[PDB]
RNA sequence: UCGCACGCCCGGCGGCGACGACCCAUUCGAACGUCUGCCCUAUCAACUUUCGAUGGUAGUCGCCGUGCCUACCAUGGUGACCACGGGUGACGGGGAAUCAGGGUUCGAUUCCGGAGAGGGAGCCUGAGAAACGGCUACCACAUCCAAGGAAGGCAGCAGGCG
RNA sequence: GAAACUGCGAAUGGCUCAUUAAAUCAGUUAUGGUUCCUUUGGUCGCUCGUACUUGGAUAACUGUGGUAAUUCUAGAGCUAA
C-alpha cells in the first residue's frame, strides 16, 4: 500500500512505501476526511495529525 | 428536422434570384432579418450574380468586410444579409446608390438612383400597436417599429422614412386613385392606380388596379404597396415603368430595336 | 445531391414494323441520295419533323 | 415518458391508429404538483422555450380578493372544504384551481373597520382593552365625520358574510393555478355563489 | 333550471356580487353578418362553448350540414354531402362526412333533418371543432 | 463588463463601436388543428365502450386548444357512401415510362415533407433532441484483459464479409 | 501566443425506406389556441428607497501518484472572468 503524504504548509509531497499492517491498522476502517494520529507508521513521526483524503483502489 | 434549418438547395431557391442550375448544389441561405426568405434578395446575389463586382463568395466577403456597402443607411458585414423591397443599398467608393424594386417581371432590378433620393425610402405599415403607456406604435414591412406616429396613419398605408433620423416625414393613405406597386403574386412588378376595393369579412380582401395602359387586374391586399399620391409616385420608377406588355409586344419591340440598331 | 443536369432526350425513333420492304427501299434511297451512314440519322430527322408537325397540328387545333 | 398524445389513442370510428414516430419531447407530461397546505415550498421547473414554472407543493398563504368592496389581502389558508373535481382532494387537503378554501377574516376585518369605523364580527359583550379598535373607531374630526357618515350608509354587509366574520373565517375560491403559477390567489364567495356552496357543504354534512 | 353541476355555473366576465341599495348577461356578436339570437340575450343558461355567450371565436371556415342525431348533450351530429369526381369515368360518387358540432342551448327547438350552418372554432373536444351559428327549418315542417 | 482613437470645461462632462438582457414586434421555423383527396381484400359485416370509447362539467399536466389525464354524470361515436379487420414485392408528393382520344404501370433515388440510426424504452443540456459520429439501462451481436474491469453501433465517405 | 476556463455550433448537412393506408403527404386555411436561439427594429435615469468597482473558488501551470487497459482520473500547491 503506497502512501502519498502531502504537507500543504510547506507544500511538499512524497510517496512512502509502507508495507506493514501493524502500521496500517491505525488508518484502517476509518471513513474519509478524518484527522488521525500518525505515530503508528513511525516512531520518527509523533505529534503529526493527518487527514485521510482518499486514494486509489488496487484496480486504480 | 429537429430544429431550425440552415441551408438551402440551389434547386429549391426562389426563382427570381435567377441562380443557375449547374454551378452549385446549395444556394445562399438568407439570414433572418427584416424581410422574408423568398421576398428578400441576398447581398451576395446582389453583388456577385448581378452587379458582378465580385466573382465568388470569397470576394463577396472581402467587399462586405472592407466596410464598403451600406444598406438602409447602415453597414452590414454579413454575406447573406436579406435585402428586400424598397431597400437602399449604397456604395460609397463608387458613389453609386441602388434602390430595390421589382421590374416589369418578377425579379429584382439594378436600379441606380441619386443620393437625394437615396436619403429616404418608403415603407408599408403592417400593424398599429398600442404600447405600455398608451404609446402609439407603427410597424412597417421591414419591422421598423417607430413609435408615436401621426394618428391619421392607419393599417394598410405607406409612409416616407428619413433614414438618418429613422423617422417619418409624410405618408400616403390607402385610397382609390393612388399608385401602387404589386409586391407579390402573379402580378409581381406592375404599377397602376387603385380603382376598386373589394372587402371580404374573414377571408383576405382584394383590390382592382388599373395600370398606365388600361389593363386592369385584381390582387389581394398583402401583395400591394402604394407608392405615391395620385398618378405620380414618390420614387423613381425603373425601365418599363411597371406595365407587363404582352409577349407579342415584347417580341416586336425587341425585333424592331434590333432591326433599327443593326 | 450533386450539381449536374440529367436532362437528356432521344433524338431518333424506331419504326413499328421492322422489315417493311417499301419502307426499307425508301429509306435506303434517301440515305444513298444524301450520303448517310446509318438509318438513325434519317430517323432523327424524321423524328424532328414529327415533333414540328405535331406542334403544327396542336396549333391548328387551337 | 408520460405523454400527451393524440396518436396513442383510437380514432373517432373506434379504430386503432398505428404510431409512425416515437414519443417526441414536445408532447410532454409531468407529474402533478398536488399542492398541500403547509410552510411554503415551491419548486421551479424548466419549460419549453427556456421558460420556468413554479410548482407549489406546500402553500400557507394566498392573495385573496373581496370583490364587492374591492380589497385583496395576503391571507393565510387553513382548510379546503369543497372541490367539484374530487372528494379526495378535499380529504387530502389539496389546492387546485376552483377549489374552495377557508381563510381567516382578520385582514378584511381590519380593512373594514379602518374604512367605515363599524364593528364587524364582534360578538357583543367582548371589548378590546388594548384600545387599538377604540382609536380605529373614534377620534374623527368634524369635517370628516360627515365623510364617514356618508360611507356608513354603504357599509351594510350580507348576513351570511356577517356570520362568517363572527366565525372568524370565510369561504374563498381559488382562481390561480398553484401547480402552474405558484400562487394561491382567489376571491371571497359572495351572494348566490356563496349560498350555493353553503348548500353543498350542508348537503355534504347532512 | 341552472346549477345542476358540481361547481357554480357562471359566466366569468360579469361580476354578480356588486352591492345594491336582475343579473346582467354577457353576450356578443360573432360577426360575418350572423345576427346573435334573441335567446342568447334573454337566456338564463350559461355555456362555456356557446359561440355567442362563451369564450370561443368563430374563425376560418363556414360550413353547412344536415342534423341527423341529437343524442349527445349540448352537441349534435351533422351530415355533410358532396359529389366526388373520379377523372377516368366522367361521373360522380355520393360520399358523406359525419362531424360532431357544438349546439348551444340558445337554438332551442331543433329537430333532425334540417340544414344547419356551422363555423370553425378552437378544438372544443376530441372530435368537435364547429359551433352552430344559425338554424333553418326543413322543407315545410312548420307545424 | 471590452476595445479604438483621445478631447473639452473650471477634479467634472465627453465621440465611435463590441458584449450582455425583462418585454414587444420581425425572421427562420416548429407544433397542433379546418376542408378535400389514396392500392387490394367481405374466404373481414358489424366495430369502439366504465382498462376513454362519444360527449358535458370541474380540474391535473402541457408551450397552448383538446379525454391528454383524473373525478362525477349522460349512453353515446362509426358503419353497406365498405367502418372495423387483414394484406401490400406501400414512405407520400412534385414526377417517370408508354402513349391518338381514353388510360395503364412505376416512383428505393439528387427537390419538398415524413420516419429511423441493431431492437424497444428512459432522459441530461440546450431556443430547439426523446439526439444516437450524446448519455442511461434491458435484449441480440461483438472488442481488449492480469479475470478485477473497460470500451462499441458505417440505413455518413471509402472499403471488407455475407 | 501553445494550453485551459468561458461563449456558440454540434438538433444543419449526409445516408436509408424498415415502419406507417385519413396516417405520412399534396393543395387550402387557422393559431382571436401556442413556443421561437439568432437577425432586424423598438424599449434598457420612468420605481422615490465599497460604487474611483464587492466576494471566493477553479482550470491551464507546478509537483506526488494509481490502474493489464480508455479522450480514466485522485491528492497537494498556486491564479483570472
Ligand atoms: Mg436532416
Ligand atoms: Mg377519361
Ligand atoms: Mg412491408
Ligand atoms: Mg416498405
Ligand atoms: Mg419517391
Ligand atoms: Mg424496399
Ligand atoms: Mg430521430
Ligand atoms: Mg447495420
Ligand atoms: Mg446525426
Ligand atoms: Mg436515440
Ligand atoms: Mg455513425
Amino acid at each position: 500500500m503506497k502512501l502519498n503524504i502531502s504537507f500543504p504548509a510547506t507544500g511538499c509531497q512524497k510517496l512512502i512505501e509502507v508495507d506493514d499492517e501493524r502500521k496500517l491498522r491505525t488508518f484502517y476502517e476509518k471513513r474519509m476526511a478524518t484527522e488521525v494520529a500518525a505515530d503508528a507508521l513511525g516512531e520518527e513521526w509523533k505529534g503529526y495529525v493527518v487527514r485521510i483524503s482518499g486514494g486509489n483502489d488496487k484496480q486504480g | 428536422a429537429r430544429g431550425p434549418k440552415k441551408h438551402l438547395k440551389r434547386v429549391a431557391a426562389p426563382k427570381h434570384w435567377m441562380l443557375d442550375k449547374l454551378t452549385g448544389v446549395f444556394a445562399p441561405r438568407p439570414s433572418t432579418g427584416p424581410h422574408k426568405l423568398r421576398e428578400c434578395l441576398p447581398l451576395i446575389i446582389f453583388l456577385r450574380n448581378r452587379l458582378k463586382y465580385a466573382l465568388t463568395g470569397d470576394e463577396v466577403k472581402k467587399i462586405c468586410m472592407q466596410r464598403f456597402i451600406k444598406i438602409d443607411g447602415k453597414v452590414r458585414t454579413d454575406i447573406t444579409y436579406p435585402a428586400g423591397f424598397m431597400d437602399v443599398i449604397s456604395i460609397d467608393k463608387t458613389g453609386e446608390n441602388f434602390r430595390l424594386i421589382y421590374d416589369t417581371k418578377g425579379r429584382f432590378a439594378v436600379h441606380r438612383i441619386t443620393p437625394e433620393e437615396a436619403k429616404y425610402k418608403l415603407c408599408k405599415v403592417r400593424k398599429i400597436f398600442v404600447g405600455t403607456k398608451g404609446i402609439p406604435h407603427l410597424v412597417t414591412h421591414d419591422a421598423r417599429t417607430i413609435r408615436y406616429p401621426d394618428p391619421l396613419i392607419k393599417v394598410n398605408d405607406t409612409i416616407q422614412i428619413d433614414l438618418e433620423t429613422g423617422k417619418i416625414t409624410d405618408f400616403i393613405k390607402f385610397d382609390t386613385g393612388n399608385l401602387c406597386m404589386v409586391t407579390g403574386g402573379a402580378n409581381l412588378g406592375r404599377i397602376g392606380v387603385i380603382t376598386n376595393r373589394e372587402r371580404h369579412p374573414g377571408s383576405f380582401d382584394v383590390v382592382h388596379v388599373k395600370d398606365a395602359n388600361g389593363n386592369s387586374f385584381a390582387t389581394r391586399l398583402s401583395n400591394i404597396f402604394v407608392i405615391g399620391k395620385g398618378n405620380k409616385p414618390w420614387i423613381s420608377l425603373p425601365r418599363g415603368k411597371g406595365i407587363r406588355l404582352t409577349i407579342a409586344e415584347e417580341r416586336d419591340k425587341r425585333l424592331a430595336a434590333k432591326q433599327s440598331s443593326g | 445531391p450533386v450539381a449536374r443536369s440529367w436532362v437528356c432526350r432521344k433524338t431518333y425513333v424506331t419504326p413499328r414494323r421492322p422489315f417493311e420492304k417499301s419502307r426499307l427501299d425508301q429509306e435506303l434511297k434517301l440515305i444513298g441520295e444524301y450520303g448517310l451512314r446509318n438509318k438513325r440519322e434519317v430517323w432523327r430527322v424524321k423524328f424532328t419533323l414529327a415533333k414540328i408537325r405535331k406542334a403544327a397540328r396542336e396549333l391548328l387545333t387551337l | 415518458g408520460i405523454s400527451r398524445d393524440n396518436w396513442h389513442k383510437r380514432r373517432k370510428t373506434g379504430g386503432k391508429r398505428k404510431p409512425y414516430h416515437k414519443k417526441r419531447k414536445y408532447e410532454l407530461g409531468r407529474p402533478a404538483a398536488n399542492t398541500k397546505i403547509g410552510p411554503r415550498r415551491i419548486h421551479t421547473v424548466r419549460v419549453r422555450g427556456g421558460n420556468k414554472k413554479y410548482r407549489a407543493l406546500r402553500l400557507d398563504v394566498g392573495n385573496f380578493s373581496w370583490g364587492s368592496e374591492c380589497c385583496t389581502r395576503k391571507t393565510r389558508i387553513i382548510d379546503v372544504v369543497y372541490n367539484a373535481s374530487n372528494n379526495e382532494l378535499v380529504r387530502t387537503k389539496t389546492l387546485v384551481k376552483n377549489c374552495i378554501v377557508l381563510i381567516d377574516s382578520t385582514p378584511y376585518r381590519q380593512w373594514y373597520e379602518s374604512h367605515y369605523a363599524l364593528p364587524l364580527g364582534r360578538k357583543k359583550g367582548a371589548k378590546l382593552t388594548p384600545e387599538e379598535e377604540e382609536i380605529l373607531n373614534k377620534k374623527r374630526s368634524k369635517k370628516i365625520q360627515k365623510k364617514y357618515d356618508e360611507r356608513k350608509k354603504n357599509a351594510k354587509i350580507s348576513s351570511l358574510l356577517e356570520e362568517q366574520f363572527q366565525q372568524g373565517k370565510l369561504l374563498a375560491c381559488i382562481a390561480s393555478r398553484p401547480g402552474q403559477c405558484g400562487r394561491a390567489d382567489g376571491y371571497v364567495l359572495e351572494g348566490k355563489e356563496l349560498e350555493f356552496y353553503l348548500r353543498k357543504i350542508k348537503a355534504r354534512k347532512g | 333550471d341552472i346549477q345542476t353541476e358540481r361547481a357554480y355555473q357562471k359566466q366569468p366576465t360579469i361580476f354578480q356580487n356588486k352591492k345594491r341599495v336582475k343579473l346582467p348577461r354577457y353576450y356578443k356578436n360573432i360577426g360575418l353578418g350572423f345576427k346573435t339570437p334573441k335567446e342568447a340575450i334573454e337566456g338564463t343558461y350559461i355555456d362555456k362553448k356557446c359561440p355567442f355567450t362563451g369564450n370561443v371565436s368563430i374563425r376560418g371556415r363556414i360550413l353547412s350540414g344536415v342534423v341527423t342525431k341529437m343524442k349527445m348533450q349540448r352537441t349534435i351530429v351533422i351530415r355533410r354531402d358532396y359529389l366526388h369526381y373520379i377523372r377516368k369515368y366522367n361521373r360522380f360518387e355520393k360520399r358523406h362526412k359525419n362531424m360532431s358540432v357544438h349546439l348551444s342551448p340558445c337554438f332551442r327547438d331543433v329537430q333532425i333533418g334540417d340544414i344547419v350552418t356551422v363555423g370553425e372554432c378552437r378544438p372544443l373536444s376530441k372530435t368537435v371543432r364547429f359551433n352552430v351559428l344559425k338554424v333553418t327549418k326543413a322543407a315545410g315542417t312548420k307545424k
